């Protein structure tokens, strides 16, 4: 019941916390440096989500070892930031994409597995990103989960783990089903 | 000792539509003397003027302090001033129930600073601290006059001495003072070319994903002489603008023609109205219909609004009750008479645990003049704005006995400090931005302003 979401000084974090509560999940927001790994165990949260951020996944705080740390041991979600820092963490790499995409929407295109369990298919959803997993060095343990029209990662999931990202926005009010793809991550 | 529940004592004065100005006038010299003014606005949220004057305490920070005055007591606090502002309203004993036709009851009133921000999140110190005028500075008021423009009611209320209230206004004389004159021409903070380069800055940070959208400000200054009330009754006539103010500070007048609610908060119904989308009025009145449509349908705009609109459900999001954050209204255009605006509405719940002040605590300073992350745009505003914006793009407005509060966001706004007159001009810089394009928008926001203090 219990969620940790990891706060990478967003301003859209707190859109995560609104919509996991509505689903009936208690959830506890903590700021990427308010945390260490040995607080994280003491809490003893069910899942992690990380959340959404400015910069790199260099600049994260804790993120990258949260994710390195709970891999196969908690369910992790990462949303954008948090999506780009699990495919960095597992040895990816994280470059420009062709045009920036801030506030604006796009048709993706899924394959109805992991968070995509039952939404249709494609999907508008709000971007808020200047980068994008490179496909090229995505790592093998995993699956391309969703595409944009012009072939760019929009979401990854672990082939063994419960470990799964996606790069654009549910939470955002443009965005359609976020309710129901949260909902999957947070009753699978 | 004794809580006072009950509603407060209240003489109906001659309806007259000019009756805040009209009353104002005797007051607008004594520090501490405020209006909030509708602006005469043919607007949705365009109902209500507010007068107060002589509070029975006073708030001043500058910076990590806080000072506390009241009739025999000084006390000074590094304690976070929303909290002291919270405790110094409980501790007046006064909570009357709410009432929709007298949304202040006596409360606080007064201004929040955009500086009032560093006490809220880190932020660097690079622009320069030029002007010495509070980070917030408000009053504590037992009574108030209320100027109801949709009942045409004129109301005087008060915790103590209704009466004696209503002979204190009558003994106060409008002995008026000489014009107001600008004493030499407005001169901005940075050149066309200092803009410029402070603009590429920006989309180098929009393309290296450090942030999606800064609002970059220029500062217009101008020496002057002869009354501010003088100035602020010209200017109100021709803003219209449905949030203005004038507060006579210890340190100088805040004339605010703001057009922008940043958060209400009407018996426990939280509403914000981020503004972020312009173009200027048009003389053609076909053409400028034209131009409306434009704006609706404008790309660029409608980006600039969404993120916003994204941000204030998360900045609400932090107190809301679960399930209540709703988009009742997306991308409506509202014409004033500089610019048509593209406005967006957000809704939510106060918990009952929570008080206004924790509402304007988890959102101040407004993303709407900050940007989107808000953290790192405002470090971006810090690192290129050569002076701290101070009262500009901070917050005026009331937080009730009752527990309403409304606030606005000082755009639109002018500081009047040691014979100096000061007005600043941003915008939002997003991916599709053009420089020139940005700088002109900067002008058409304040041109009709600075223009009408040249004469
Ligand atoms: C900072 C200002 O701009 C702000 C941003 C707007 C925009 O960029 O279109 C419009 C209204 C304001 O919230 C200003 O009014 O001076
Ligand atoms: N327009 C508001 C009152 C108001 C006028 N100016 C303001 C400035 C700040 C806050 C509120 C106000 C109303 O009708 O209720
Ligand atoms: N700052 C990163 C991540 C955005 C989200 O989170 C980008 O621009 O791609
Ligand atoms: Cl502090
Ligand atoms: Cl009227
Ligand atoms: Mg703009
Ligand atoms: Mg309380």
């Amino acid at each position: 019941g219990m969620i940790l979401l990891i706060d990478n000084y967003d301003s859209f974090t707190w859109n995560l916390y609104q919509y996991f509560c509505e689903l009936g999940a208690d959830v506890l927001v903590k700021r990427n440096d308010a945390l260490t790994l040995a607080d994280i165990d003491a809490l003893k949260p069910q899942k992690i989500v990380i959340s959404p951020g400015p910069c790199t996944p260099d600049e994260a705080g804790i993120s990258l070892d949260v994710i390195r740390h709970y891999a196969g041991r908690l369910p992790i979600l990462g949303v954008c930031l948090g999506h780009q820092a699990m495919a960095q963490a597992f040895g990816g790499k994280v470059v420009r994409a062709a045009k920036v995409m801030h506030g604006k929407t796009s048709p993706i295109t899924h394959n109805g597995e992991g968070v995509f369990r039952g939404l249709a298919n494609p999907l508008t959803v709000t971007r808020y990103h200047s980068l994008v997993v490179e496909p090229d060095s995505l790592p093998a343990c995993f699956d391309v989960t969703a595409w944009s029209e012009t072939r760019e990662i929009m979401g990854i999931r672990h082939r063994q783990w419960d470990l799964e990202g996606v790069q654009f926005h549910p939470e955002s009010i443009l965005s359609e089903q976020g309710h129901q793809l949260l909902a999957n991550f947070l009753h699978r | 000792g004794h809580m006072k529940t009950l509603s407060p004592a209240v003489i109906t004065l001659l309806w007259r539509q000019d009756a805040a100005e009209f009353y104002f006038s005797r007051l607008s010299h004594l520090p501490w003397a405020m209006l909030l003014h509708s602006g005469y606005a043919d607007h949705p949220y365009s109902r209500f003027d507010i007068v107060v004057a002589e509070p029975i305490c006073t708030l001043t920070t500058f910076g990590k302090e806080t000072v506390v005055s009241e009739s025999e007591k000084r006390t000074t606090t590094t304690d976070d001033p929303l909290q002291v502002l919270q405790q110094v309203l409980d501790r007046a004993d006064i909570r009357p129930t709410h009432n929709e036709d007298l949304p202040f009851q006596g409360g606080a009133l007064g201004l929040f600073g955009y500086d009032l921000g560093r006490r809220f999140e880190s932020l660097p110190e690079i622009a320069e601290q030029d002007i010495v005028l509070p980070d917030m500075a408000v009053g504590i008021y037992d009574w108030a006059l209320i100027v109801d423009h949709q009942r045409h009611t004129v109301s005087l209320l008060s915790h103590n001495d209704v009466n004696a209230r209503r002979a204190w206004l009558e003994s106060q004389q409008f002995s008026p003072q000489e014009d107001f004159t600008l004493t030499s021409d407005w001169q901005s903070n940075m050149t066309r070319e200092q803009y410029g380069e402070k603009f590429r800055q920006v989309q180098e940070y929009l393309h290296s994903g450090d942030c999606y959208q800064v609002n970059l400000a220029q500062r217009f200054h101008a020496t002057y002489s002869g009354d501010e009330w003088q100035a602020f009754l010209q200017l109100n006539q021709a803003n219209r603008a449905p949030f203005s103010a004038f507060l006579r500070l210890e340190q100088g007048a805040i004339l605010s023609l703001s057009p922008e609610r940043f958060i209400l908060c009407d018996n426990s119904e939280i509403q914000t109205r981020p503004i972020k989308g312009t173009l200027p009025r048009l003389p053609d009145p076909q053409e400028d219909s034209k131009q409306a449509v434009k704006l609706a349908n404008s790309a660029k705009d409608r980006a600039e609004n969404l993120m916003i609109v994204d941000l204030m459900r998360n900045d609400i999001g932090r107190v809301a009750v679960a399930g209540s954050v709703k988009v009742p209204e997306l991308f409506v255009v509202e014409p004033f008479p500089a610019v048509h605006h593209l406005v967006s509405t957000i809704t939510a719940q106060l918990p009952e645990q929570l008080h206004a002040s924790d509402l304007l605590r988890a959102a101040f300073p407004g993303g709407s003049i900050t940007g989107a992350p808000k953290v790192r745009a405002m470090e971006i505003i810090d690192e290129l704005e050569p002076q701290r914006r101070n009262a500009w793009c901070g917050s005026i407005g009331y937080l009730s006995f009752c527990g309403n509060m409304d606030t606005s966001i000082t755009i639109r706004t002018l500081t009047a400090i040691n014979g100096q007159i000061f007005c600043s001009a941003g915008g939002g810089i997003v991916a599709d931005s053009q420089e020139e394009a940005e700088y002109q928008e900067t002008f058409d926001k304040v041109n009709r302003i600075l223009k009408q203090l040249e004469k």
